[PDB]
């Protein structure tokens, strides 16, 4: 039983609401109002099937309303990316599954 | 004809699935037991990434001119095995198991059968 | 000072590489090209097999 | 044109070392990507962000002509100075050999017996520093005293 | 709002400031940059240009130069210039 | 004849023609060039610097959702293989 | 987060109101207005009515300027990210 009898399908099946965070550079203060927001999001536009576009675009305008004019969050399966971003302007968090968030302040 | 290889390759003992893909990526046929497409799609990215890396290594990384990978295959936990061969533009991923994952595979199956059976009984019953 | 413009779009990259012409979402559009490219294929793959 | 300029060489050579080893193309221009190929070889810094950081701090860049070189020239001048320390037994040789070095004697061990409430108060002192005197000169030099303690 | 290039120096095409005035004062901006670069120690340029504009100009010159900022300011008739050279806007009105 | 085989095609495309064109082949010399994918995304924004002054964000994966705040005539999204090689200038 | 300001304002005079008023109407015209442009003006707008004319006020994310000012009425402040600058000159 315990890990022993958990299996990678069987992990995912039985929790949908762990949250997992990877990189941190933003002040911690500003990352819980922003881990509230983003998973709220993208559980309400989730729909019948996960929209990457659909959750880009809730998160991306409620972030520039939030916070600054020109903010920028992108999520994939798997990628690779170089970014330029302010001091405390970045947060990584991977929501549990194959969905990885990246959101940065520019 | 092009069927019969899909149907030759599961009637090979210790065959899990086949999947074949192009030069461009798109995956061309793959195994009904495996995800169809989704999977192949996820199949054909990680397969080419490595194909290229490794073919690409071999001529410079190695120092060797004129060498070229043929075959590629990965071990790993329990009876998965990926054998992968490339012919012509074409390189495909074969997903075999080991005598004991067969045997593992040989005896969930007949359990499904089984409750098939006990499902059909039951439906036999509410029946009557 | 002229400010740059700044433009909002959300794209999705989930679905595989295809032509430009194709449409992945559309099956019609898959299953044509999947039949056109084993039209050559016929011999690769009882060999790859 | 030189005018009298003598100024370090090791470093001057450092750059054309660099310079030449991706510049080995001949190609008679340099590009933004080729300065980071020798930091990237070697791995000098660990992101382009720190070779950017001072190479924009210059004055402005490009996409790809020749001035680039200036990286190098300049990379030189960024790696400044290390320092770090190794060892805490090489200090408590020091702590005796208050003429800053680990030669002369007794005067370190009268320093020990000030308020010393060790065992064989000065007879074990000196027999201490018998043991440590290897070569029989009355002294323990740095490497009789390192052979003494481990 | 429609930028013009004089003098190998963007500013507007309809010059607020004097004909004669502006060209020098560009020219004495283009000489100072080619000197100390904005980016480092770009404190020190503006204030240079400052002093210059009192020693050939009216007195209590107005110089402020930013990669980006937007105002709005009131200046003495023919007293007002401003120019962009690369990236830089540089604005300053006479008081 | 590798260049030949990998075809990279640009699903969409919001940049000057002569600067897309420049972008295909630079493409497919870092795809060759780097190891992998990770050190591909450090060499298309490094490359694009050089080029062209500016900050630049590139992010590649097999599977992704993007939504970016680019500068208007900067952003070229282009695919080959698994691979997509997007660069979105912000100011 | 303003962390350095410059300031050069009177205390205890009867003109402490100058410095408070700077703040408060930087934050309300900033979030409102949200232009460079328009940010300067307002400021400039409400400074003028409250202590006469010839007030220049010039707003921008990153800039670098050196200017002349009447001595105590002048004072540099951040207001969030955005930098303000206003001074009476005349």
């Amino acid at each position: 039983k315990a890990v022993t009898d958990m299996d990678i399908n069987e992990l995912r099946k039985l929790m949908i609401g762990k949250a997992i965070i990877n990189s941190s550079d933003m002040q911690g203060d500003l990352l819980q109002e922003a881990q509230d927001v983003i998973q709220s999001g993208i559980e309400n536009n989730s729909a019948p099937v996960l929209n990457i576009e659909a959750a880009c675009k809730y998160i991306k305008e409620n972030l520039d309303k939030k916070f600054g004019p020109t903010w920028q969050c992108i999520i994939g399966e798997g990628y690779a990316y170089d970014v330029t971003v302010q001091n405390n302007t970045l947060l990584f968090m991977f929501y549990n599954g194959n969905l990885a968030v990246l959101i940065f302040k520019s | 004809n092009a069927d019969d290889q899909l149907k030759q390759l599961s009637a090979l003992e210790g065959a899990n699935g086949y999947v074949i893909f192009n030069e461009s990526g798109i995956p061309l046929k793959r195994h009904e037991k495996s995800i169809s497409h989704e999977k192949a799609v996820h199949i054909a990215a990680l397969v080419s990434d490595l194909w290229n890396v490794s073919k690409k290594v071999i001529q410079r990384d190695l120092k060797t001119p004129e060498n070229d990978i043929e075959v590629i295959r990965l071990r790993t936990k329990h009876s998965y095995e990926y054998i992968i061969t490339q012919s012509g533009d074409f390189t495909m991923l074969a997903i075999q198991l080991c005598g004991k994952a067969i045997e593992e595979a040989k005896k969930a199956a007949a359990a499904a059968a089984a409750a098939a059976v006990v499902q059909e009984e039951n439906k036999e019953k509410e029946k009557k | 000072t002229e400010r740059v413009k700044t433009g909002d779009r959300g794209m999705s990259h989930k679905e595989g590489g295809w032509p430009g012409n194709v449409d992945p979402n559309e099956a019609q559009e898959t299953g044509r090209f999947k039949k056109r490219i084993e039209k050559s294929f016929p011999q690769a793959v009882k060999d790859l097999k | 044109m030189a005018s009298e300029v003598m100024n370090l060489s090791e470093e001057d050579i450092q750059f054309c070392q660099k310079a030449f080893s991706d510049y080995d193309e001949d190609g008679l221009g340099a590009i933004k990507v080729s300065d980071l190929k020798l930091a990237l070889e070697n791995i000098g810094c660990s992101l382009s962000e720190n070779d950017l950081f001072k190479m924009i701090s210059e004055v402005d860049e490009k996409n790809t002509g020749l001035i680039k070189f200036s990286d190098f020239l300049n990379i030189y001048y960024k790696q400044k100075y290390a320092n770090l320390g190794d060892d805490d037994q090489d200090l408590v040789d020091a702590f005796v050999a208050m003429g800053g070095n680990a030669d002369t004697t007794g005067s370190v061990d009268a320093n020990r017996l000030i308020q010393i409430v060790k065992e064989e108060f000065e007879m074990t002192i000196d027999i201490v520093g018998l043991i440590r005197e290897i070569d029989k000169d009355g002294s323990g030099e740095i490497e009789y005293e390192e052979f003494k303690l481990l | 709002q429609q930028y013009k290039t004089f003098m190998g120096a963007r500013v507007l095409w309809p010059p607020e400031c004097a004909d004669d005035i502006l060209e020098g004062a560009i020219r004495e901006t283009q000489d100072a940059l080619k000197k100390f670069e904005i980016a480092r120690e770009g404190q020190k340029i503006a204030e240079h240009l400052k002093k210059y504009m009192d020693d050939h100009f009216d007195p209590y010159w107005h110089v402020f130069f930013g990669k980006n900022f937007g105002c709005q300011a009131v200046h003495n008739k023919n007293r007002f210039i401003y120019f962009y050279i690369e990236k830089t806007a540089f604005l300053m009105y006479q008081t | 004849s590798h260049l030949d085989k990998v075809q990279p095609v640009i699903k969409n495309s919001d940049m000057s023609v002569e600067m897309q064109k420049e972008v295909e082949e630079v493409a497919k010399k870092a795809i060759d060039y780097c190891n992998t994918d990770k050190e591909i995304a450090t060499f298309i924004k490094d490359d694009f610097r050089s080029r062209y002054h500016g900050t630049w964000h590139c992010i590649v994966g097999r599977n992704f959702g993007s939504f970016v705040t680019f500068e208007r005539s900067y952003y070229i999204y282009l695919y080959v293989g698994q691979l997509a090689i997007l660069l979105f200038k912000t100011g | 987060h303003a962390n350095e300001q410059i300031i050069d304002m009177p205390e205890n005079s009867e003109m402490k109101s100058m410095k408070n008023d700077a703040f408060s109407q930087a934050k309300f015209a900033v979030e409102n207005y949200k232009f460079e442009n328009k940010i300067s003006s307002h400021i400039k707008k409400f400074f003028d009515e409250k202590y006469g004319p010839n007030w220049h006020c010039v707003v921008g994310k990153h800039f670098n300027a050196y200017v002349s000012y009447d001595s105590k009425n002048f004072i540099f402040f951040y207001e969030g990210q955005l930098a303000i600058l206003l001074y009476r000159k005349g």
